[PDB]
C-alpha cells in the first residue's frame, strides 16, 4: 500500500492501471482535504488550513462536491463547454454527492522503475456555479509526462462568490480557496515527489480565466510559475462579477432576508441551508455572471483590464490558446436543418449581441458590415460561420489576443496557439468546428485510453497523435516553460515559437500542425482597436 | 541564511583607473518583475562622482533603478512606470574613503534611502503610483556604460535575496567581470 | 472629291487611309460648325443654330478649340487622364489654336466596296476646364465597327460654365452646347449615311460625366439612345459645381468686376476678352471643381444622387466601367524610389483625404482601419496598394457601381466592365496598373496603327487583340445595345452578361478576360452603404 | 398619323361572357419610361365594375396605369413612385351601353381625366411629385388577370402613339389575343 505522511498526517494512496499498455500505472490520492471544511462561521469566510489527524487517512474516493445545481437550474449553455452540455447525466453523476464541507483536491503520481517533478493544477471551471476538479481524470497527463497532477475543488456559485462590495462580504472565496490549494501543494507536495519551484497552473473556460486571475494577484507569488488558460481569459465580459452587491441583494431578498444592513443580509445566508442559496434562480444580463470573481481592491486589485494594461502583475510563463469554432452554441439552435442562417436572424442576433455587450447605431452597423461575407451575402451557410465567429472573435479570440500582447509587453515568455481539430460526435452539428471544450479531452489524453463514458467520442488514429503532441507540449512548458525543451515531438521546422507583439507567433493545432502569424489579425484589431474608438 | 538587514560584505572588489564592471544576468525566461526591492551594498570611495549598480529592464521597458554618488552624496533614481523617482542622501557626504553601507528599499512607490544608521530618507507619494519593476534583465555593478566609472572597494551586494558580489567569487554561470576588477581575497 | 448637303449647306470631306492595310480608309469631316459662334451677346447663352451658306464649305481641317489654359494654369492632374498629363507637349499643339468661335465637331464616316450606320459621339473632358474633342482619332473605330464617329467641340471653363445661381448666368452652357451638337447630329446626320435612331453618346473621365448627366437631363430626350461612361459619373465630388456664385464672385473680383448685382457682374464678365477670363486662376476645394456644370433645376433639374436615387431619369441602354488603378496620380509623388508608402505618409493622405471630402474621427479611423492589410501591415508597397485603391474606390469605383445599381434598379440594360490591362509607358511607374484615361487607345483602336505622337507607347500583340476585342463590345452596344450582338468575338462562353443588383455581373476586360460578380464589393459597400452611418 | 386628340375608335373587339385579354408587351431591351402619357380608349359597356386597361412597370418596380370602371363610373388609378394617385369621373355615368370615349393624361404628378365632352376633371398635387413611368412592360386589356373581366366593345385604344388594338388586328408580332375576344370586322 502507498502512504505518504503530510505536515497533517499519513495519507493512503490507490493504484490505477491504464486501459493502454504502454502508460506505467499511477497513485492516485482522491478527496485530500487542503483545508478545513468552510462551514458555519467560516461560510463567506477565506479557507483556513486543515486540522491534522493522528491516523492513516484514507485517500481512495473523492470526495463529495461543492454544492451546485445543473438539473432546474439555468445553465448557461454558451459559457459552458459543449461536451458537458451534450452529456450532463454522465456529469450529473460525478456531482450526485455534495457538501458544503467540499474542499479536497487529488492528486496523480506516476510510477518509476531521480528528481523532484513538475506539479500541474488544474483549475475547471464553466460559468462559476458548477464542476469539479474530479470530472478531469489526471492520470494519462501523469503517467505519460512524468509529472504530478492535481485536481481541485473550490467554492462555487454564492458559497464561493457571494460579496455585498463591502466589509461584510468581501467575496472572492472561491479564489481564495485556490490559493490555500497551492498553498498546501506548495509545502506538501514533495513529499510526494513533486517540485514546489515548478508548478503550473492550467484549466480551460472559466477555469482559465481563474489562472488568469490569479497571475494578477499578489497572493499568488511564489506559489507558482506557470499559467496556461484554455479558451478563458480575464478581460472576457463573464470573466468577472461587476454588481455584486445587485446580486447579493437580489439573493437575499428572494430566500426572505432584510436587505436593510449588509452585515444583516450576510448574517442572514450565513444561517441558511446551502440548498437553499443553490437552488435560487438569479439570473445576471445575457453575457454575464451574477456570482464570479469580482475587484476586492484586494485578491483582484483592480479591473484586470487596467492592470493588464498597466503591467501591474508579476512575471510568469503563460500558455495560451482559443479553438476555430469556440462560440458553437451561439448559433447551434437558430440554425435550420439546412445548416443555414436567415438573413433576418443574422441582424437579430448582431443587433441583440451588440445590445447586450455594448447598449443604446454606429457600432451595430459596422460589426454586421464587418461581418459580412460580400461576395454572396445571400449564402446562408456562410452567415453561420461568421455569426459564429462573431461570438468566438469577441468573446475568446480578442480577449485572449489582447491578453498575450500584454504578458509579453511586459516580458513575460509567451505561447499561443489556435486549436483547429477536435473529434466529432453524433451530439454535433457535422459542419462545427472545435467548439469550447474540445481540447480537453487531447490535453488529458483521453484518446490513449479510447471513449469513456464523459468523452464518449469515437478517437481516430490521429486523435491519439495529436493529444501525445499536446500533452508533450504541455508538459515540456510545465517542466521548463517552454513548449519545445525536454520531449522533442517524434515536427521537423515545427517548433512553437514565442509569442510576441511583432509577428505574434503562435501554434496552429491540427492534423497539419503549422506556426502562423497574427492569429485573425482583422478582426482582432476591429475589436481590439477600431471599436474602442467608436464608444461614448 | 541571508537577511537585508544583515551586513551585506566580506568578495572585497577593487575598481579602479580605467574602470571595471561586474555584470549579473538573468536569463531571458526567468527575468523577475517585483512589487518589492531591498537593495544593500557595502563599499569604500573618495570619487566626487560615480555610478555604483543599476537594474535594468528588458528592451522596450523603461524599469530601472539606478544607485550612484552626485557631489559625494550617495543617492537613488529609479522607475517603474510612471515617471522618474529621486532619492537622496543630502544631510552629509560619503566618499570620504571609509566603508559605509548604503541601503534602499522600494515598495509600489514608496522609497527609502538609509547611509550606515542615520536618518532614513523616506520618499512617499502624495497619490498611489505603479508597485511593479518589469521583468529585471541585468544588475550592472561599476557604472561604466554610464561614462561614470566607479573607483574603490564592495564587499558586498545584496539585491533581492540576491548574493550578487558572492555569486561573482563563485564563478557563477550568470556572473561576468570585465574591466579593472579584482577580486582581493584574504591575507 | 466626297461632298455632303446639310440643312446649312454643302461641306467636303477629305479622305485618310490608315497606317493599317486590313482597315479601308474613311472620309472625315472636320470642323463641321453645329451652332453659331457663342460670342458677344451670346456668349453665357445657350447656343444658336448654325448660319447657312450658299456655298461648298471646305470642312478638311480642324477649327480652333475652345478658349483654355493648360501651361500656366492649375491642371488637376488627379483629375486629369494620365496619358495626357504625361504628355503635354504633344497636347498642347492640339490646342495652340483658340477662339471663342469654337462650337464645330469632326465626323468620321466609314468607306464601302447598305442601312444608315450607328452614330457614335464621343464627349472629351479632363475637368471641365481643358481638352477637344480633337485629340481623338475617330478614324479606326469608325472604320473597324462601320459606325459614324463624331468628337465634339463644347464650351469649357469660365465661358462654358460660369453660373451665379440666378438668372443673370444660369450655367451649364457647355452642356447645352452637346444638346445642340446632338440635334444637330439628329437631323443632318442622315446626310452622311447616319441613324438619328441609333445614336451612342460615350466619354472618359469628365466626359463619362457629362454622358451620365445628360441622361437625367429632359433636353436630350429623343436625341440619343444608349450612352457609355468611361471612368465617369454624375455622382463623384468633382462631377458637378454646388458653389458656382461663390467662384462667378471670385472670378469677377479677379478681373476687376463690381461684384454687387450679380446681373452687373455677368454684364462686367460679357463684355472681357476671354483672355483674361481663362488666363484667371480660380482654385476650389481638393476634389471639387470651380466651373462645370451646375444643379439649375433645368437642365440639370436637381442633385444627380437624388434623381437617380428616384428613377428621375429616362431609359437608356448603358455601359460603364472602371480601371484597375485609376487613381494612380493620386500616390504618385508620394512613393520613395522603394516604391514604397511610409506609415506616416498614408496616416496624412487618409487624414487629408477625409477632411477634404467629409470635413470636421470614427470615420477617419474607420477608414485607415479598412484600408490597412492587417497581416503585414509594415510592408511599404502594399502601403501604396491600399492608398491607391482608397481614391480608386472612391472618387470612381463606388460612384460607377451606384450609378449602374440605380439604372439598373429602374429598368434600363446595364452593362459593366473593370479595366485590368494597358500599354504601360516610360512615362509610368512599373508598379502601376491601369491609370485614368488608359482604356481610350484601346477603344480608339490605337493599336492597330501602332504609336502616335500622342499615344506614343510601344503597343504589343495583345493590345492589337484587346483593342479589337474592346472596340467590338462598343460598337456592337453601338449598333444594339448589347456589347455581344452583331460581330462576335474570334470568348466562347465569355459573353458580356447584363448587370443587375442580383448578382452585379460585370466583364473583367484583360487579356484573360472573363465575367465576374460583385467587383470590390467590400470597399464599395463599405462607401455605399457603410460611410453614410457614419455622418451628422 | 395618329393623335391623341382623334377618336381613338373604328379593330372593334367584342368581350364576352367567361372573360377576355389582350396583351402588348414592349422587349425587355426597350421598355419606355415616359415623364408623360396619353390614353385615349374607346368603348361600350353595361358593367358596374370592370378594369379595362393596365400598364405595368418591370419586375421589382411598382409604376403601374389602371383605367377601370367602380359603380359605373369610370377612373383611373396610376402609381410613379411616391404613392398611388387616384381621379374618377363621379358627376355622372358610362355604363349605359353607348360608346363613349374617355382620355386620361399624366404629366409627373399631374393627371387628366375626361368622358367625352364633359367637364375635364384635373387632380393637380399640392406638392412636387415624381414624374416619370419607369420601364413599361406590359400593356394588359381586358382586366382578367385582376378577377373583373371586362364584358362589352372597344374600337380603338391609343396610349402615347401606340394604336394598340389596331396592332391587334394587323396580328402585329407582340400582340397576344387570349380568351373570349372576337375581332368583329365590318359587313
Ligand atoms: C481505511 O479503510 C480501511 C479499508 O476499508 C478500513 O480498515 C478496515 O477496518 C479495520 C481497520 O484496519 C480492519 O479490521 C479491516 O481489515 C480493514 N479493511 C481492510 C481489509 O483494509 C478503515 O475504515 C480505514 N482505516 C482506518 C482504521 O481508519
Ligand atoms: C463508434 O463506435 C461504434 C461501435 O459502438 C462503431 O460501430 C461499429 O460498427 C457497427 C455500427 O455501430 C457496430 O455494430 C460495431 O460494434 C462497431 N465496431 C466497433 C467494435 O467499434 C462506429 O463506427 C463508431 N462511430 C463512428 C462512425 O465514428
Ligand atoms: C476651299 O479650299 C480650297 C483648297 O485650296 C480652295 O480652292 C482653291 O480655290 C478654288 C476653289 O473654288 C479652286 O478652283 C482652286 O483650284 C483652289 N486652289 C488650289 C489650286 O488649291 C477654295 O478657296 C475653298 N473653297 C471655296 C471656293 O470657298
Ligand atoms: C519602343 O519604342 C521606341 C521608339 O520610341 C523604340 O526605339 C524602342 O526600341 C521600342 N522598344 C521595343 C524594342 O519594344
Ligand atoms: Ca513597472
Ligand atoms: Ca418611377
Amino acid at each position: 500500500d502507498p502512504l505518504v505522511t503530510t505536515n497533517f498526517g499519513k495519507i493512503r494512496g490507490i493504484k490505477k492501471e491504464l486501459n493502454n499498455e504502454i502508460l506505467g500505472p499511477v497513485i492516485q490520492f482522491l478527496g485530500v482535504p487542503y483545508a478545513a471544511p468552510p462551514t458555519g462561521e467560516h461560510r463567506f469566510q477565506p479557507p483556513e488550513p486543515p486540522s491534522p489527524w493522528s491516523d492513516i487517512r484514507n485517500a481512495t474516493q473523492f470526495a463529495p462536491v461543492c454544492p451546485q445545481n445543473i438539473i432546474d437550474g439555468r445553465l448557461p449553455e454558451v459559457m459552458l463547454p459543449v461536451w458537458f452540455t451534450n452529456n450532463l447525466d454522465v456529469v450529473s453523476s460525478y456531482v450526485q454527492d455534495q457538501s458544503e464541507d467540499c474542499l479536497y483536491l487529488n492528486i496523480y503520481v506516476p510510477t518509476e522503475d531521480g528528481g523532484p517533478k513538475p506539479v500541474m493544477v488544474y483549475i475547471h471551471g464553466g460559468s462559476y456555479m458548477e464542476g469539479t476538479g474530479n470530472l478531469y481524470d489526471g492520470s494519462v497527463l501523469a503517467s505519460y509526462g512524468n509529472v504530478i497532477v492535481i485536481t481541485v475543488n473550490y467554492r462555487l456559485g454564492v458559497l464561493g462568490f457571494l460579496s455585498t462590495g463591502d466589509q461584510a462580504a468581501k467575496g472572492n472565496y472561491g479564489l481564495l480557496d485556490l490559493i490555500q490549494a497551492l498553498r498546501w501543494t506548495s509545502e506538501n507536495i514533495g513529499f510526494f515527489g513533486g517540485d514546489p519551484l515548478r508548478i503550473t497552473v492550467f484549466g480551460s473556460g472559466a477555469g482559465g480565466s481563474c489562472v488568469n486571475l490569479l497571475t494578477l494577484s499578489h497572493y499568488s507569488e511564489g506559489l507558482f510559475q506557470r499559467a496556461i488558460a484554455q479558451s478563458g481569459t480575464a478581460l472576457s465580459s463573464w470573466a468577472v462579477s461587476f454588481q455584486p452587491a445587485k446580486y447579493a441583494r437580489i439573493l437575499a431578498t428572494k430566500v426572505g432576508c432584510q436587505v436593510s444592513d449588509t452585515v444583516e443580509l450576510v448574517e442572514c445566508l450565513q444561517k441558511k441551508p446551502y440548498k437553499e442559496l443553490v437552488d435560487q434562480d438569479v439570473q445576471p444580463a445575457r453575457y454575464h455572471i451574477a456570482f464570479g470573481p469580482v475587484i476586492d481592491g484586494d485578491v483582484i486589485p483592480d479591473d484586470p483590464q487596467i492592470l493588464m494594461e498597466q503591467g501591474e502583475f508579476l512575471n510568469y510563463d503563460i500558455m495560451l490558446g482559443v479553438n476555430q469554432g469556440e462560440g458553437l452554441k451561439f448559433v447551434e439552435n437558430i440554425v435550420d436543418s439546412d445548416d443555414g442562417v436567415s438573413a433576418s436572424d443574422f441582424d437579430f442576433a448582431v443587433s441583440n449581441f451588440v445590445d447586450n455587450l455594448y447598449g443604446y447605431d454606429v457600432l451595430r452597423e459596422t460589426i454586421k458590415f464587418m461581418y459580412t461575407d460580400w461576395a454572396d451575402r445571400h449564402n446562408p451557410e456562410t452567415r453561420r460561420k461568421t455569426l459564429l465567429a462573431l461570438f468566438t472573435d469577441h468573446q475568446w479570440v480578442a480577449p485572449a489576443v489582447a491578453t498575450a500582447d500584454l504578458h509579453s509587453n511586459f516580458g513575460s515568455p509567451t505561447y499561443f496557439y489556435a486549436f483547429y481539430h477536435h473529434c466529432q460526435t453524433d451530439q454535433v452539428p457535422a459542419w462545427a468546428d472545435a467548439a469550447h471544450g474540445d481540447e480537453v479531452p487531447y490535453v488529458l489524453g483521453i484518446p490513449m485510453i479510447g471513449p469513456t463514458e464523459l468523452f464518449p467520442c469515437n478517437f481516430s488514429k490521429n486523435d491519439v497523435m495529436l493529444s501525445a503532441v499536446v500533452m508533450t507540449y504541455w508538459t515540456n512548458f510545465a517542466k521548463t516553460g517552454d513548449p519545445n525543451q525536454p520531449v522533442p515531438q517524434d515536427f521537423e521546422e515545427v517548433a512553437w515559437t514565442r509569442y510576441s507583439q511583432k509577428d505574434q507567433l503562435y501554434l496552429h493545432i491540427g492534423l497539419k500542425p503549422r506556426v502562423k502569424e497574427h492569429y485573425r489579425a482583422n478582426k482582432v484589431n476591429l475589436w481590439l482597436e477600431l471599436v474602442p474608438h467608436l464608444h461614448n | 541564511h541571508s537577511a537585508f538587514a544583515a551586513d551585506p560584505g566580506h568578495t572585497t572588489y577593487i575598481f579602479s583607473k580605467g574602470g571595471g564592471q561586474i555584470t549579473y544576468k538573468w536569463p531571458p525566461n526567468d527575468r523577475p518583475s517585483t512589487r518589492a526591492d531591498r537593495l544593500a551594498i557595502g563599499f569604500s570611495t573618495v570619487q566626487k562622482e560615480a555610478v555604483l549598480v543599476r537594474v535594468d529592464s528588458s528592451s522596450g521597458l523603461g524599469d530601472y533603478l539606478e544607485l550612484h554618488i552626485h557631489q559625494g552624496k550617495i543617492g537613488v533614481k529609479f522607475n517603474v512606470g510612471t515617471d522618474d523617482i529621486a532619492i537622496e542622501e543630502s544631510n552629509a557626504i560619503i566618499n570620504d574613503g571609509k566603508y559605509h553601507v548604503v541601503r534602499f528599499t522600494r515598495s509600489g512607490g514608496n522609497a527609502t534611502l538609509q547611509v550606515d544608521s542615520w536618518p532614513v530618507i523616506e520618499r512617499y507619494p502624495a497619490g498611489r503610483q505603479l508597485t511593479i519593476f518589469n521583468s529585471q534583465a541585468t544588475i550592472i555593478i561599476g557604472g561604466k556604460e554610464q561614462g561614470q566609472p566607479f573607483q574603490g572597494q564592495l564587499s558586498g551586494l545584496y539585491y533581492n535575496g540576491l548574493k550578487v558580489l558572492n555569486m561573482a567569487a563563485e564563478n557563477d554561470a550568470n556572473i561576468a567581470i570585465v574591466g579593472n576588477v579584482r577580486l582581493v581575497g584574504e591575507v
